[PDB]
């Protein structure tokens, strides 16, 4: 039961997925495709999802440059930070360079949103980089120019643009032989524990269980005439003892 | 004003490029300044110009700053600590240390007359052992005004319990004011003595039943040894034996028992106990106001200099040029602060530039909020120009 | 119990529903014989506990983290009953949690003379003493400058009427006298409010169940009062509360309890408290009368004190729980009974 | 010895855990930074055993601490000192125990 | 003679505390730094309770005994066997939520060869 409760939540990451775009042997040999496709649907969607992260740390990358050869274009320090830590860093920044700033930030277009901060001097510089880095804010430095960078940089976003089309074309191509098995691989364990959970209510006392349990009285000549013929039309000579 | 009282003199500390002018009044210079528009005409101006020490470098600069900040705090937290002490034991006016005399000039004199004083400190030492040095020696000064404090109380203690013995209240009075050799029994082989602690009213009913009370009791032995309020206290002579059988049956009528035995020893120790926790107090009591007021006119001088040096660093800082800046400190006549505050905030406040400039002017004393208190540093606000508000 | 099910209808109805899932005899002596912690997750998933440590799968499972869920689910059911509450029951369910709040203030405060982080000194705070500026309480050390600044805004407020701050900031000594104290001022608080506003059936069987929290507070500050305080009785009347049964005759011999006989001679003159000092744990002794006070507060129907009665007896069988669960993991099985169960 | 040592220092152990748990919040942070002088501390000895001379260690209880401000809280504060109790004296056992490892 | 008076720790919260409230540790007041070292299981670096078991047997030249959990001495093995010396002594005790064994203790480890 424990099995089919893993399965179960198995069942469970491969409706997410769509969504965020029997004999023993029979259940046995298909709980092997349950499992064989999720670790690759889950290996796939998390070698996807880091992939994307990659995308977005080099698109805010190449908007912070945008965004600062303008300022430049109409001791300093360069970064991405998100929106909601803009004004703490501000705060932060003026309390510890008692003024002695000039601090700007343009929204690149979660949300985020770029610095520039113009320490004036210095033996704070090192001190500033402990703010930023303390609240998740990634100074871009260049030191070279504002046009080489964007071209090695443009190289990386289309060429990681690609292994995401690669990616996600194999994704969908997997979705396809999984959105129109679910309701079956979904249905059969939704009723095997379900089999299981009963099979734990039984008594297990001298190699054979015992099921105790209710049952109209309209309703026992139809158990002693279905059960009496199953149990003999499959051969295995040993047959059950139903008790009132 | 009414939301704070003030009845000594209150400073505030500026400084400003020496080039500045104001533009409350423009056509002024900032020395003119300060004498004839500022408050009135009411200000008293003192000089509060030092000149340059030795500076490490640019990158060293930033470094004494923070240190500055740091070290200016604890040295006021020290001098309050001082003045808390000599204020809370009343044997010195609790109405100065706000306005009273530093090397027995007048404080706005006293600040006039500095200029970068010299008792250990040189302008020749460098910077950083010169904010170093003076937080040393404001560490020990204090330190030195927290034990001799310290051991005062515990001579308080000391001195109450021996007391009490001297005539308090049976519950751990001890006796050797009575001495006598008639009320107790010594270099004795069957006797000893026990002395019981019994109420007013029941004297009658102890005076009855003692020698009856416990077997083989020496009779004719009450006599009042002492009394105190509450309580009579007796002497009785009986049998060593027979001790724990009167104690007990002593309980029961409603007499408390002191265990009190005669001993040469004892009585000549507890007497001395109450000697030397008298003698202990007064030693420490005159020792801490002198050490007090010694301590206090070393610190203040201390604290000033970090102010002094402080400013002028902070200027060098966000200013740069001109190398020499132009510091004076202003004497501010009570209840004239907040119009104090104002004036010099529109007039220099340009100078440190728009983005410097807030405004959350106003003052709360009370704890009902805590904005409108200007600091550098806080994010909630922020000074826009180098300003100290000096509060003794 | 003519105007009770207006307001209070749906609320007592699934207050007794939460009742009858309170652990019989029966249902503890079938705890006690499990072998394993994954034994006693699947006996309590056969009672109104089921399924609870579901998201755990026997290999994280200890003993705490059953305390720590079968309580939560407690606090989800007290959240859920508070918020159908309106009027003078919501007002009733939050003078329960202000206790909490009490706890939990004088917890956070604890946290920052020690220097210990604000992260993992919250995760043992009480998640029903829950205010919006608990955090916030890690700001100064100073009791003035805690309340003026954090304090006001709380409910918690009114209580500090005796915490007289004489500018010695906070050691450990100082904030269980400002703990006491602020629950002395709120058993006042809320005994007045018990007494002013609750109806009758729920006042006389309210008044006995918050009488007995201020007993068990008095005998429990007097008594701790021995070894690690010495105090003078002037400023020890100050922390005893003065709502019970136990007050204007042996507090004042409780204040002046110099002595554990001082203390027991005073508890021998009251008569439903005497025998509590002499044999056995002082503690179980305190929780089954607890247990027996709130017993006999289900037996009257229209009255609220049925949460205070519900929620205290589901707070000692999560005890009980956590204690045959501590009994079954550390192999030790001499006092797996030590259990209080009057249901 | 080690085997005793680590029974009833367990057993005190449990009782700890099991009060911090119900108390409300975890005790043991906060009583950590308020401890700050020992009671149970050691004073060294030489002992000729076997011509040899080994260090040995007897121990001296100071009662610099007995209660804190920690171990009286109120109705919270009874369970930590019934706890208290148990460890201390479990705890002076292992002391003495300890040392002939030394 | 006398030259060691604390008794340290390296042990879990709830051992740690509870050695503390029996009263044999405590912590410095003159560099603010304790003379046990709280450890929770899994959750705690193996790399801090290296650098502890430095500042308490060689840094302090005050710890009498050093008293280690069996779980810990284990993560940080090599440490605790190599320091062979008596001062402090080192008194490996089972580790609250497991049972003795006889080879997770340095000294024993130590006396099987040679008797």
């Amino acid at each position: 039961l424990r099995r089919f409760d893993e399965v179960e939540r198995m069942v469970g990451f491969l409706n997410e997925v769509v969504e965020k775009h029997l004999s023993l042997e029979n259940v046995n040999d298909m709980v092997k495709e349950i499992t064989d496709c999720e670790s690759r649907a889950r290996q796939l969607d998390e070698s996807l999802d880091s992939l994307r992260s990659k995308l977005n740390d080099l698109l805010e990358q190449r908007q912070v440059i945008f965004e600062c050869s303008k300022f430049i274009e109409v001791y300093m320090i360069t970064g991405s930070i998100r929106r909601t830590k803009v004004d703490i860093l501000n705060r932060i920044l003026w309390r510890l360079l008692r003024g002695n700033l000039i601090f700007q930030n343009f929204p690149i277009e979660v949300e985020k949103d770029c610095f520039i901060i113009f320490t004036h001097g210095e033996t704070l510089l090192k001190k500033v980089k402990r703010v930023i880095d303390s609240l998740n804010g990634k100074i871009v430095s260049l030191n070279t120019r504002s046009s080489e960078l964007v071209d090695t940089l443009n190289r990386q976003i289309d060429d990681l643009q690609r292994i995401l089309d690669t990616t996600e074309q194999t994704l969908h191509t997997e979705l396809l032989v999984i959105h129109d098995q679910l309701p079956v691989w979904s249905a059969m364990t939704k009723r095997e524990k379900y089999v299981y959970t009963t099979l734990n209510k039984f008594q297990q006392e001298s190699q054979g269980l015992i099921a105790e349990g209710w049952v109209p009285s309209t309703e026992l000549i139809h158990l002693q005439d279905s059960l009496k013929d199953y149990i003999e039309t499959l051969g295995s000579e040993y047959s059950t003892v139903f008790n009132v | 004003m009414a939301t704070a009282l003030y009845t000594a003199n209150d400073f505030i500390l500026i400084s400003l490029p020496q080039n500045a002018q104001p533009v409350t009044a423009p056509g002024s210079k900032t020395d003119s300044w300060f004498n004839e528009t500022l408050i009135g005409g009411r200000a008293f101006v003192s000089d509060f110009k030092i000149p340059e020490f030795k500076i490490g470098s640019l990158d060293t600069l930033i470094v004494e700053s923070e240190e500055l900040s740091k070290v200016d705090n604890q040295i006021g937290a020290s001098i309050g600590k001082i003045i808390e002490i000599l204020q809370g034991l009343n044997e010195t006016s609790t109405n100065a240390y706000r306005t009273l005399p530093i090397n027995n000039m007048p404080v706005p004199e006293y600040l006039e007359n500095f200029q970068w004083q010299t008792r250990k400190f040189k302008l020749d030492k460098s910077i950083k052992d010169l904010i170093t040095l003076i937080s040393n020696e404001s560490s020990q000064l204090d330190a030195d005004v927290r034990a001799t404090y310290a051991n005062y109380n515990s001579a308080k203690t000391n001195l109450a319990a021996a007391e009490r013995k001297k005539t308090g209240d049976l519950s751990v009075r001890s006796l050797h004011d009575i001495v006598k050799p008639e009320d107790f029994v010594l270099n004795s082989e069957h006797l000893t003595t026990v002395l019981v602690a019994v109420p007013k009213s029941l004297k009658s009913d102890f005076e009855k039943s003692y020698e009856t009370l416990s077997k083989n009791v020496v009779p004719a032995s009450a006599s009042v040894i002492a009394e105190d309020a509450e309580y009579v206290l007796f002497n009785v002579h009986l049998f060593k034996k027979n001790v724990q059988e009167f104690t007990t049956a002593a309980r029961e009528k409603k007499f408390i028992p002191r265990e009190f035995n005669y001993s040469e020893e004892l009585i000549d120790q507890l007497k001395k106990e109450h000697d030397s926790a008298a003698s202990l107090e007064q030693s420490l009591r005159v020792q801490l106001v002198r050490l007090a007021k010694t301590a206090y006119v070393d610190v203040f001088i201390n604290w000033f200099h970090i102010k002094a040096l402080r400013v002028y660093v902070e200027s060098v800082l966000r200013y740069g040029l001109p190398p020499h800046f132009n510091i004076k400190i202003i004497a501010v006549p009570p209840k004239n602060l907040s119009k104090c505050k104002s004036e010099l905030i529109d007039a220099f406040g340009f100078l440190g530039g728009n983005a410097f400039m807030k405004d959350k002017k106003g003052k709360i004393n009370k704890q009902d909020t805590s904005l409108h208190q200007y600091a550098s540093l806080v994010d909630t606000e922020y000074e826009p120009f180098v300003m100290y508000i000096i509060n003794l | 119990g003519v105007y009770f099910n207006i307001d209070n209808g749906f609320i007592e109805g699934v207050v007794r529903g939460y009742r009858n899932g309170l652990l019989s005899n029966n249902q503890y002596i079938n705890l006690t014989q499990c072998d394993t912690l994954e034994d006693l997750k699947l006996q309590l998933s056969s009672t109104d506990y089921g399924n609870f440590l579901s998201s755990v799968s026997s290999e994280s499972l200890t003993t705490s983290l059953i305390q720590e869920y079968a309580s939560s689910k407690l606090y989800h059911e007290f959240n859920y009953i508070r918020d159908q509450s309106s009027g003078s029951t919501r007002k009733f369910m939050d003078y329960i949690t202000y206790g909490y709040m009490i706890d939990n203030v004088a917890l956070m405060i604890t946290g920052t003379i020690h220097d210990r982080d604000k992260g993992e000194i919250l995760q043992r705070c009480h998640p029903l003493g829950w205010f919006d500026t608990l955090p916030t309480l890690s700001v100064a050390t100073d009791l003035e400058s805690l309340y003026e600044t954090v304090l006001v805004d709380t409910p918690l407020a009114p209580y500090f009427k005796n915490c007289f701050d004489t500018a010695e900031e906070l050691d450990d000594m100082n904030i269980e006298i400002i703990r006491n104290k602020l629950y002395k001022a709120y058993l006042e608080d809320f005994y007045n409010f018990v007494t002013e506003e609750i109806p009758e059936p729920a006042k006389e069987c309210m008044q006995t169940l918050l009488g007995f929290e201020a007993d068990r507070r008095s005998i429990n500050i007097a008594l701790n009062s021995l070894q690690s305080s010495d105090i003078d009785p002037d400023l020890k009347s100050d922390l005893l509360p003065n709502i019970g049964k136990l007050y204007p005759l042996a507090t004042f011999h409780l204040a002046q309890a110099q002595d554990f006989e001082g203390v027991r001679a005073a508890l021998a003159n009251v008569y439903e408290y005497r025998g509590f000092l002499e044999t056995g744990n002082l503690e179980d002794h305190f929780y089954q009368l607890e247990m027996e006070l709130c017993r006999d507060a289900f037996t009257q129907q229209f009255a609220i004190s049925t949460v205070w009665a519900w929620m205290k007896s589901k707070e000692q069988e999560v005890r009980n729980i956590t204690w045959i669960a501590e009994c079954i993991a550390q192999n030790q099985r001499e006092r797996i009974n030590n259990y209080i169960s009057v249901y | 010895a080690k085997q005793k040592m680590g029974r009833v220092m367990q057993t005190a152990a449990f009782s700890l855990a099991e009060v911090s748990y119900a108390t409300g919040e975890n005790i043991g942070y906060q009583v950590q930074e308020s401890v700050s002088t020992a009671r149970f501390k050691v004073r060294a000895r030489q002992e000729n055993v076997s011509g040899v001379y080994l260090s040995q260690f007897e121990s001296y209880i100071d009662p610099e601490i007995n209660d804190f401000r920690l171990t009286g809280l109120g109705r919270g504060g009874q369970q930590v000192q019934r706890a208290k109790e148990i460890y201390s004296r479990a705890v002076e056992t292992l002391v003495e125990l300890a040392s002939l490892q030394t | 003679a006398e030259k060691r008076t604390l008794i340290a720790v390296i042990a879990d919260e709830d051992t740690t505390t509870g050695l503390l409230l029996a009263g044999i540790g405590q912590i410095t007041p003159e560099t603010q730094e304790k003379n046990f070292f709280v450890y929770q299981e899994g959750k705690t670096t193996k790399e801090e309770i290296t650098d502890k078991f430095n500042h308490f047997t060689e840094e302090r030249d005050d710890i009498a005994i050093l008293l280690i959990n069996q779980h810990i001495a284990e993560n940080i093995r090599a440490r605790v066997d190599s320091f062979t010396n008596a001062f402090p002594a080192i008194l490996e005790i089972p580790s609250k939520d497991h049972p003795y064994d006889p080879e997770k203790d340095s000294v024993l480890k130590r006396v099987r060869k040679l008797f």
